């Protein structure tokens, strides 16, 4: 096993992470949120940044969405608020800070990600797979 | 907007008052109006409010805007900041920022430069 | 409310300005109910659940 | 003439529209005079308002922007049906006849293996 | 709380009185070592009722991490030679058969002196272990409030 | 005939269409649709489901997955998830990571953990299961649950004294201790001895700071019993009874 | 089966004139007639039943027996549905339908038989409504407006009460004294 840090994750093919129990997990889906939000990590990040209705986020419980919903949307806020000030009280913030070189347009896209955090794509995976069946009703034969 | 020469067409017309008949401009500043709409078309409203949540309405004065015979009139009566209900209705109709950012550590520091919320004020 | 779309519209894929969606609508309702009220405004939302007390959180737009 | 009165709320738009009835009188005493109304609530309360200021409203037709566009297109256009031919459920019922015939063509593959599988006429609907 | 209702809370004292209670899995249900499937034996083959007691035991120890790792400040746990076999006094006890007793005894069989040596040898300033003593002196005090 | 679905009908449904051969091509729909994927809590995962992102996300090029769970939390098996779909999915793929520090328990506690599942090499009895010493965290470093003396200690095994017992006289008497202890904690509480302290703060333990975790619904309502006796009120969070059939 | 009669008791009525002239129902064209006009008359003042019944009684005939009808202090909007509203050779009038008509099989609908099923329905109150709502809408549409020049009349019409032979029956005209409009406008105005 190896050590995992949120801001070297190689976003390319499988990974597999094992968070323990009391650890900040939903910390954690939330800093990759902003990562794959942002478009950072240098040589390991994704190759284009993407939208809030292209990050797919799947939990079980209704409640645990409901929980992680909230808590990205924070985290987007903080963000945003620690990007225009260009200044946090945060050490994974302030690394995160650090990895951009430009403030403007990556606080343009945390606002824009504040606003179409409505239509976030977090559902669970009975909603994910209804709304797989409902979208595309033709190649999979439902009503 | 959709081109710079729709920009200065749409800066030709302007609104008449329907009871005192004075003529008043569509911007706040007819000079700066080419560094507010930004390259692809989109204005950068200072009210966050009305940017996040007036979409249909930018639409709706956007086709309003793009009929040739259409007589514009303006009868706007101006609400008296004094409550937290009319401050938020002014801050909107104005169209400026209040929300207080603090990009520098003088603004962050120093908590009296907003606006001040009496604790009676049951308006919102 | 947001609605999902029927997946086979091509007025999703490409929006225009004289466009009907349930999502924009709403919080241009909201903004509309913001703006005509004129003396006192109410806004009450379930913040704590009855079953286990977990914490609810608002909408975006409040 | 074409004109769109810009205001912050409702009153100074019902202020302006008295001016203008108190300012423009109409010539012939039975012709009925066109609100256009979001809904039925706000037709009432526009009754309401305009009851508060003339003391009377009677005879002011309220319709809905689709019945108001349906009633232009019959006074100014002659002879057109009252029911269109292109209603929702009378296209359900012609494309319920019209695509099990083109289910041999190639642009409907997409359909065909929707269609062809099991159908009890529910899919089909 | 449930152990399955506690995943994910916090809480800062937890008491387990009945973590060394196990129960023996009777069904054969298992899962293949090889091929990852799920296979269900119909017959009553003692290797099928092994390899799912072997699953019952791992999902007894998980529930035994979970319930553990839900503590911030103490936990306090309950351990006795809990004997599952109708046999009074046969040598041995079944505390190795449970999830507690596995890391205790180290998956080995013992009886009850053995257990509280086992108890005994991992002492540390962290851990510490004492006898269950019943006895009752009073209730509770009420401490009420002027209204 | 009905037209009718269930919960896990669209896991079936949805596994039937990527099933097929057309179906594939809907995945690059889903290709299209999010070219992403953070699934969390995947040690509850059917399957059908591990079927499904298998079927998704395999090997394509410019899509992630990131599969964030706990093999060690898997006690849903009566539910239908599988930890072997896990050790699969851990066949499967190549890259591991693992969480180095924990912030929610007292480092005393975290240390009792990491010596009780650490003394032999596969505790959880599995191969494909590693066990790894986690970390505390140095922001909560001086938690200390202080009784009216000394500091009392993270993990407290109440050893029952005896040869051999049985079921419910054992639980009897696991209740009647635990309800002494609870008591006692409760009594040391109101009078400011018995305290949670951090660094220099200190708090009072009230009566919902002490919980007590239980397995099943019979031995809840005997600690509830064996709690009530001493004039102490308890709530049972995981009662699922419906109010009609009081 | 009953749409043959239907047809030709319909042309008989539509045959039969409703006007103190002889004005039938075929002489008004389209833009002359107004169906189902709708109003909304405000109303600020407490509308009190003693105050308003023997204001009522003081001019309308109809008003000898009936008791009075009880109802609370009503301050806000009366709403209303005139069923017709037409002009006639520079004079309007209202029309209105009744059809219940269910006591009555043979020609007995004479004048006192209607004048009994106004006072035993009430029907002189809202007939009265709708005078007042009809002179004010005259008064705000038309300047220079006069009640005595442009009013008509008001017409019921009873449908099971027409008679082929009989043109009195079915038909109820009434005028009021024009002088009850005004002093119910200053009541209804504050």
């Amino acid at each position: 096993a190896e050590t995992l840090d949120p801001l070297r994750l190689p976003l390319q093919g499988e990974r597999l992470i094992e968070a323990s129990a009391g650890t900040g997990k939903t910390f954690t889906i939330a800093a990759l949120y902003l990562r794959l939000l942002l478009g950072l990590g240098g040589s390991a990040a994704f190759p284009r940044p993407l939208t809030v209705e292209e990050l797919l986020v799947v939990t079980f419980t209704e409640a645990a969405t409901a929980e992680l919903r909230g808590r990205i949307r924070s985290n987007i806020h903080e963000l945003r608020i620690a990007c225009l000030r260009e200044t946090t009280d945060n050490p994974l913030y302030e690394r995160l800070l650090e990895e951009i070189d430009d403030k403007a347009q990556a606080a343009q896209w945390l606002l824009l990600a504040e606003r179409q955090m409505d239509e976030a794509a977090v559902f669970t995976i009975h909603g994910f797979c209804q709304r797989m069946l409902n979208l595309n009703a033709f190649e999979s034969g439902m009503l | 907007i959709k081109d710079p020469a729709y920009l200065a067409k749409l800066l030709t017309r302007q609104r008449r008052h329907s009871f005192e008949d004075r003529e008043l401009p569509l911007f706040r500043d007819s000079e700066n109006a080419g560094q507010l709409f930004n390259s692809d078309g989109e204005q950068d409203v200072g009210n966050p409010l009305l940017a996040s949540w007036g979409k249909l309405g930018r639409d709706y004065i956007y086709l309003l805007s793009d009929l040739e015979s259409s007589q514009e009139l303006d009868a706007f009566v101006d609400v008296t900041p004094d409550n937290l209900l009319h401050n938020i209705q002014s801050d909107i109709l104005e169209l400026e920022n209040r929300a207080v950012a603090g990009v520098n550590i003088e603004e962050f520091s120093r908590s009296d430069n907003k606006r001040p919320l009496d604790p009676l004020d049951s308006s919102i | 409310r947001q609605l999902a779309p029927l997946g086979f519209d091509l007025m999703s894929q490409k929006p225009k300005r004289g466009d009907r969606s349930r999502r924009d609508d709403d919080r241009y309702l909201f903004l509309e109910a913001l703006i005509s009220a004129q003396q006192k405004l109410y806004i009450s939302y379930i913040g704590r659940s009855i079953q286990d007390n977990s914490e609810r959180f608002p909408s975006v737009l409040v | 003439m074409l004109r769109v009165y810009h205001s912050n709320r409702l009153d100074v738009l019902e202020a302006l529209m008295e001016f203008i009835v108190e300012r423009e009188r109409l010539d012939d005493p039975f012709e009925p005079e066109m609100i256009l109304v979001q809904s039925t609530g706000m037709a009432q309360w526009l009754q309401m308002t305009l009851s508060q200021k003339f003391g009377i409203a009677a005879n002011i037709d309220f319709p809905l922007p689709a019945s108001f566009i349906w009633d232009m297109f019959v006074r100014v256009l002659p002879e057109i049906p009252k029911e269109s031919a292109f209603n929702k459920q009378s296209m359900s019922w012609k494309l319920m006849t019209l695509l099990p015939q083109l289910l041999e063509r190639e642009d409907f593959t997409l359909l065909r293996h929707y269609l062809t599988d099991d159908s009890d006429k529910r899919k089909l609907f | 709380v449930t152990i399955h209702k506690s995943k994910g809370l916090e809480y800062p004292l937890v008491w387990l009185p009945f973590i060394t209670n196990f129960r023996v899995q009777e069904q054969a249900f298992y899962h293949d070592r090889h091929s990852f499937e799920a296979v269900l034996d119909l017959n009553a083959a003692p290797e099928s009722v092994d390899l799912a007691e072997a699953e019952r035991l791992a999902e007894d120890l998980r529930l035994l991490y979970v319930a553990l790792t839900r503590s911030v400040w103490h936990c306090s746990l309950g351990v006795a030679p809990l004997v599952r076999r109708r046999g009074d006094k046969k040598g041995d006890t079944d505390v190795h058969q449970s999830a507690l007793g596995r890391l205790l005894q180290k998956g080995e069989p013992q009886d009850a002196a053995g257990l509280r040596t086992c108890i005994e040898a991992l002492c540390d300033d962290d851990i510490a272990w004492q006898t269950a003593q019943t006895g009752d002196n009073q209730p509770w005090q009420v401490n009420d409030v002027s209204t | 005939r009905r037209g009718e679905l269930g919960f896990d009908d669209m896991l079936s449904r949805l596994d039937s269409a990527l099933r097929s051969e057309s179906g594939e091509v809907l995945a690059a729909a889903i290709r299209t649709r999010f070219p992403v994927a953070m699934i969390d809590e995947f040690q509850d995962t059917d399957p059908q489901q591990y079927r499904i992102f298998r079927r998704i996300w395999h090997h394509q090029p410019e899509t992630a997955l990131l599969l964030i769970g706990d093999p060690k939390q898997a006690i849903y098996a009566f539910r239908g998830a599988d930890i072997f779909t896990y050790m699969k999915a851990r066949s499967e793929v190549h890259a591991h990571y693992t969480l180095d520090t924990n912030w929610r328990s007292a480092p005393g506690m975290v240390n009792s953990v990491n010596k009780l599942f650490s003394q032999t090499d596969d505790a959880f009895m599995f191969r494909e299961i590693p066990f790894i010493p986690v970390k505390s965290a140095g922001k909560n470093q001086a938690l200390r649950f202080v009784f009216k003396g000394e500091t009392q200690p993270a993990m407290k095994m109440w050893l029952m004294e005896g040869e051999s017992c049985g079921v419910g006289d054992y639980q009897s008497t696991m209740a009647q201790v635990c309800a002494a202890q609870i008591r006692d904690w409760l009594q040391a509480g109101q009078r400011g001895e018995a305290l949670l302290m951090n660094g220099d703060d200190a708090r009072p333990v009230r009566a919902s700071d002490i919980s007590v975790l239980v397995r099943s619904r019979q031995e809840a309502a005997q600690v509830r019993d064996a709690l009530t006796l001493l004039e102490i009120p308890s709530v049972y969070l995981s009662n699922r009874d419906s109010v009609f059939e009081t | 089966q009953w749409e043959p009669v239907l047809t030709e008791w319909i042309t008989a009525v539509l045959q039969a004139p409703l006007n103190e002239t002889g004005v039938s129902l075929s002489q008004l064209s389209a833009r002359n007639k107004q169906v189902e006009m709708e109003f909304y008359l405000p109303i600020s003042e407490p509308l009190i039943a003693s105050q308003l019944d023997t204001l009522i009684r003081q001019f309308d005939p109809l008003s000898a027996g009936c008791p009075p009808l009880e109802f609370m202090q009503v301050r806000g909007m009366l709403k209303g549905f005139i069923d017709l509203v037409f002009r006639h050779e520079g004079r309007y009038y209202l029309l209105a339908y009744k059809s219940n008509w269910l006591g009555e099989d043979s020609s007995a609908y004479t004048q006192q038989a209607m004048a009994a099923a106004m006072q035993a329905h009430r029907y002189d109150l809202q007939y009265q409504l709708y005078t007042l709502a009809l002179h004010r809408y005259l008064r705000h549409r038309i300047a220079d407006y006069d009640y005595e020049h442009h009013f008509g009349g008001v017409i019921y019409l009873f449908l099971r009460g027409v008679d082929k032979e009989h043109p009195q029956q079915g038909i109820y005209t009434t005028r009021p004294n024009a002088g009850l409009i005004a002093l119910m406008d200053e009541m209804f105005a504050g």
